[PDB]
């Protein structure tokens, strides 16, 4: 039994060091991207990629059963993973080869307006922004339109390959197809009443997608009674939202829409990215304000190592960087944040959430390496997001000096504030489902690819209740034209840290002895409901999901209650304003017909 | 004449904590003065006796152990812990008299390639005694029959390079630790 005690203490010390010669590659490329640095990033990436792999294979000798302590149970089964080389040698090469391209066209894509050809525009800032701020019907088409018919149909081809080459992957793996592969991630085979099977996570997302229902529906009516005004002559009172039209690209958020759809814009707005800049902030200021928001609950201060190694603004003076806001746990305790953060209040909300991120790399730094990791995909997206929703209450920035003292806090700027919140918190959760839900039943065989595309449109007006302004055949691909779907990332995760940041939310704020509505919660001051954080930050991966979120919910499944009371102010709003009219959509309508 | 404490603090190389080296203090006015009037220690840790007492206090030999650590392992350098460093590389014994030093030196000891001079023990069987030392390369079976001399499956090197780096965390930096052990020709 000692024999598995000794490979880990001999993988826990060589990986580290693999991990971080890796990771400080890959910090290195994002940071100052060079031809030369995109070796360092491979090759100190590739030794290490050559070593996890023949430690699984080593672990994979040891018998599972034969364990006893709980620690090193579930320290092998994150060993005893079979991986992708499983597949032949030349089927390897190629299908990492087609996602590259996939991964290179994606932001490569570059679109020509034929009214004037000399202008190209890529996804971002190009087309993104006249998805995100035009009011032409044309306009919006276009770039809609554009992005699937040019750089859509090339993922086509590929995709058809994606498909074929990583199911070989996951059937060779014990599981079912590569939708199989993804939905271990929830799967848990251990403690008794904690277990989770992985047909278990289809069955629970529909069963409490039924409850967002209602809430939905309404949202969708209110908006497009509101989208009837912006476009009108264009969506029927009865019929789906065109995609087109929701906001940006592909109608994931609909937060754009709240300059079309606020309900009280009289009311002076609540973005206040203007004091931010009367006031000389700098990104210093943001996450250095941010890094008092930690501190005020009992959580420590950012490392030296961290104002001294990231990358807070843009580098400018000579280099490049992908400005995407990420947070890197590179190891060795080096805790770092690439972010090109602007004095905006949503890079002030930004910066919250990705050092939220760090907060929880840095409970369970003390856990084994093979356990630094989150409970499940979803648990780091919502640690972020629990961290904005008490940063973005009018109490909050009052208190930091952003806010004026005497703004009027009326029962009608919670309404204007609940409404943005759904905007962009209920609006993509059918999205997310449906988009899952469709490479979940390709990748499962039941959409034939001479098909793909009918059966795609087919459940975008039954689920999301969202219609496409042009046909599509076959040759399309808007499935691929997500980033999740054409760079090989699961998307359900996105729906489960929904509910699980209201979860979190309801029991942090009980902890903190909230007394108003759950919106109206700041959960600063609390280093008692810090604690009760803590707790579960530091668990990491090693026991269960569902004991993890036991450990601050009580709950070992997720609950869609916290959400539903989150927006039942604006929830009985809703169904005020739909009196009059039509709730739902008809699955038949068609912008062009 | 005076201790040279020198020979040991400023030393120009320390050595790694799984060999590390003693030196036996004899006839000579021990100088705790300048150890005291300075922040230049990071821990300063004493145990059996008080920071302030040994001043005028005489002693029949003093022990300087130095060696180096990362940030995490100077909180084993302590009578009754059980972490890889206590257990395999140094151990202190329950009825410690003394005091241990240690600084960081991430500024000396950690290269941008990352200086893997430093070693460390990390397989052995059973635990190392207090003052204990053990300097052996011998081949760890860890299962079954042993390696005839060979490394392989289930058979392990016993000991692994530290590595430290620049960027490295503060609990992932060097430091450079020295166990003052006193035994009852030395006194202030
Ligand atoms: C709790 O956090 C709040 C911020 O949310 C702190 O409130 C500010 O504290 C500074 C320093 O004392 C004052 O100058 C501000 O006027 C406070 N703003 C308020 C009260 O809105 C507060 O200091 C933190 N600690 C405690 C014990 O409340
Ligand atoms: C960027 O990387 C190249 C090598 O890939 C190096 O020569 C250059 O100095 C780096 N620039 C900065 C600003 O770090
Ligand atoms: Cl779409
Ligand atoms: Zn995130």
């Amino acid at each position: 039994e000692e024999n598995a005690k000794t490979f880990l203490n001999n993988f826990n010390q060589e990986a580290e060091d693999l991990s971080y010669q890796s990771s400080l590659a890959s910090w290195n490329y994002n940071t100052n991207i060079t031809e030369e640095n995109v070796q360092n990033m491979n090759n100190a990436g590739d030794k290490w990629s050559a070593f996890l792999k023949e430690q699984s294979k080593t672990a994979q000798s040891f018998s599972l059963q034969e364990i006893q302590t709980p620690i090193i149970k579930r320290q092998l089964q994150a060993l005893q993973q079979n991986g992708s080389s499983v597949l032949s040698e030349d089927k390897s090469k190629r299908l990492n080869t087609i996602l590259n391209t996939m991964s290179t066209i994606y932001s490569t894509g570059k679109v020509c307006n034929p009214d004037n050809p000399q202008e190209c525009l890529l996804l971002e800032p190009g087309l993104n922004e006249i998805m995100a701020n035009s009011l032409d019907y044309n306009e919006r088409l276009w770039a809609w339109e554009s992005w699937r018919s040019e750089v859509g149909k090339q993922l086509r081809p590929l995709y058809e390959e994606y498909v074929v080459l990583k199911n070989e992957m996951a059937r060779a793996n014990h599981y079912e197809d590569y939708g199989d592969y993804w939905r271990g991630d929830y799967e848990v085979n251990g403690v008794d009443g904690y277990d989770y099977s992985r047909g278990q996570l289809i069955e629970d997302v529909e069963h409490t997608f039924e409850e967002i229902k209602p809430l939905y529906e309404h949202l969708h009516a209110y908006v497009r009674a509101k989208l009837m005004n912006a476009y009108p002559s264009y969506i029927s009172p009865i019929g789906c939202l065109p995609a087109h039209l929701l906001g940006d690209m592909w109608g994931r958020f609909w937060t754009n829409l709240y300059s079309l759809t606020v309900p009280f814009g009289q009311k002076p707005n609540i973005d206040v990215t203007d004091a931010m800049v009367d006031q000389a902030w700098d990104a210093q200021r943001i996450f250095k304000e941010a890094e008092k928001f930690f501190v005020s609950v009992g959580l420590p201060h950012m490392t030296q190592g961290f104002w001294a190694n990231s990358m807070l603004t843009e580098p400018a003076d000579g280099r490049k960087v992908v400005c995407h806001p990420t947070a890197w746990d590179l190891g060795h305790g080096d805790f770092r944040i690439k972010m090109c953060t602007k004095v905006t209040m949503d890079d002030f909300l930004t910066a919250h959430h990705e050092m939220g991120h760090i907060q929880y790399d840095m409970a369970y730094a003390a856990q084994p390496f093979l356990l630094r990791n989150g409970a499940n995909e979803g648990f780091h997206e919502a640690v972020g997001e629990i961290m904005s929703l008490s940063a973005a209450t009018p109490k909050h920035l009052k208190s930091i000096g952003l806010l004026s003292p005497d703004f009027q806090e009326d029962n009608e700027t919670e309404i204007n504030f609940l409404l943005k919140q759904a905007l962009t918190i209920v609006g993509t959760l059918p999205f997310t489902y449906m988009l899952e839900k469709w490479r979940w039943m390709v990748f499962k065989g039941e959409i034939p690819k001479d098909q793909w595309m009918k059966k795609w449109w087919e459940m975008k007006r039954e689920i999301v209740g969202v219609v496409e302004p042009v046909p599509h055949d076959e040759t399309y691909c808007d499935p691929a034209s997500l980033f999740h779907v054409s760079n090989d990332y699961s998307f359900i995760r996105y729906y489960t840290r929904t509910l699980y940041q209201f979860q979190f939310q309801e029991a942090l704020c009980q902890a903190a002895k909230h007394e108003g509505p759950l919106h109206k919660c700041d959960i600063s001051n609390s280093t008692e409901a810090g604690q009760k954080l803590f707790n579960m930050l530091r668990l990491g991966k090693s026991e269960p999901w569902t004991l993890a979120l036991e450990n601050v919910v009580g709950a070992k499944n997720m609950n869609v209650r916290p959400l539903l009371n989150y927006f039942e102010p604006l929830f009985t709003w809703l169904k005020d304003q739909n009196k009059n009219s039509f709730v739902g959509w008809s699955t038949d309508w068609s912008p062009y017909a | 004449n005076l201790c040279p404490f020198g020979e040991v603090f400023n030393a120009t190389k320390f050595p790694s904590v799984y060999a590390w080296e003693r030196k036996k203090i004899s006839n000579c006015v021990a100088d705790y003065s300048v150890l005291y009037n300075s922040t230049f220690f990071s821990t300063f840790k004493c145990y059996g006796v008080s920071a302030t007492k040994l001043n005028d206090l005489c002693f029949s030999n003093v022990y300087a152990d130095s060696f180096v650590v990362k940030g995490d392992d100077v909180r084993q350098i302590a009578p009754g812990q059980t972490g890889v460093i206590a257990d395999y590389n140094y151990k202190l014994p329950d009825d410690f008299m003394g005091c241990v030093l240690a600084w960081n030196t991430r500024n000396i000891d950690a290269t941008s390639t990352g200086n893997y001079n430093y070693k460390y023990r990390l397989f052995r069987k059973a635990n190392l005694k207090p003052f204990e030392r053990d300097i052996s390369t011998e081949i760890y079976q860890a299962g079954s029959k042993p390696c005839n001399g060979q490394t392989g499956l289930n058979c392990y090197y016993p000991l692994y390079r530290y590595g430290f780096y620049p960027t490295d965390g503060v609990g992932y930096q060097p430091y450079r630790v020295v166990v003052l052990s006193f035994e009852l020709t030395v006194c202030g």
